[PDB]
């Protein structure tokens, strides 16, 4: 739910580019949205798979662990 | 001679900016910020009766 809404939320952003893309895009008041705009995106993106990346690497250390110890006391 | 007169032929089109529009203005000015703003608060609510309605 978390990493489905900051998806979305940078959505967003994405859309409030898009629908203002010719004010970013040719107006030199707003260079440096039009320059950093995708630093910023690539790192709210990292952080978001980061988070999700980490997550799922630990629930599979998890589940082969309960599993192989169970066998183990068995 | 005034009534034999005639036209020349004027330019089709001048430029039309590829990033600027009526909708989008690509500068900014508190003008189009107003436009806006009535547009949401929406016009006047016109009362058509005798009383107010408190
Ligand atoms: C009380 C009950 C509560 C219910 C809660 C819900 C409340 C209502 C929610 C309303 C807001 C959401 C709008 C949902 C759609 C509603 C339909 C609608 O717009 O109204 C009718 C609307 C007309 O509006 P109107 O009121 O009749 O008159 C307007 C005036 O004429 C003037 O014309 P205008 O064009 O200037 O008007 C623009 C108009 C309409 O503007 C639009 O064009 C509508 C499009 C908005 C898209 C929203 C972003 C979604 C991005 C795409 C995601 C796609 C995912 C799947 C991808 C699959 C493919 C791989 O207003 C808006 O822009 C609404 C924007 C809402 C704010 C969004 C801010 C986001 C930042 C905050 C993030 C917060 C987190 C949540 C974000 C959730 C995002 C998922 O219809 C249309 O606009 C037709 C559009 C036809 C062509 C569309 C082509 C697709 C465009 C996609 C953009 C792509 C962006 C870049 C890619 C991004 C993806 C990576
Ligand atoms: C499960 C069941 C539960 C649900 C059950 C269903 C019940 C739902 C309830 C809905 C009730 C029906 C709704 C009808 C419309 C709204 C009510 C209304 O009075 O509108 C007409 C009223 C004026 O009536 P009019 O005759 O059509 O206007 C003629 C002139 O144009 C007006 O201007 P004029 O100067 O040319 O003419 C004279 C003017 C002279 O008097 C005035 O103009 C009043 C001056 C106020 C403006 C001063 C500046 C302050 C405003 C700044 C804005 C701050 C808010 C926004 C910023 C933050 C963003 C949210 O009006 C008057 O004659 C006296 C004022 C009316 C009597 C006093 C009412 C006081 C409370 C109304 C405001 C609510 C305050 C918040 C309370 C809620 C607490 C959460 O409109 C307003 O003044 C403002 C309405 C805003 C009301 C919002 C709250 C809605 C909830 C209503 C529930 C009843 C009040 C509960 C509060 C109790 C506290 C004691």
């Amino acid at each position: 739910a978390t990493a489905l809404y900051k998806s979305s939320a940078l959505a967003g952003n994405l859309f409030l580019y898009a629908y203002n893309y010719n004010n970013f895009t040719a107006n030199i008041r707003l260079r440096t949205m039009r320059y950093l705009f995708p630093v910023v995106s690539l790192a709210i993106f990292g952080n978001i798979y980061w988070d999700y990346r980490s997550q799922l690497v630990k629930v599979n250390l998890f589940d082969e662990y309960i599993q192989a110890r169970a066998q183990e006391l068995v | 001679k005034e009534n034999t007169g005639s036209m020349k032929k004027p330019m089709a089109k001048a430029y039309e900016h590829p990033y600027n529009s009526e909708h989008h203005p690509l500068n900014f000015s508190a003008v189009k910020i107003a436009e806006t703003f009535h547009d949401f608060i929406g016009p006047e609510q016109v009362s058509p009766h005798y009383e107010s309605f408190a």
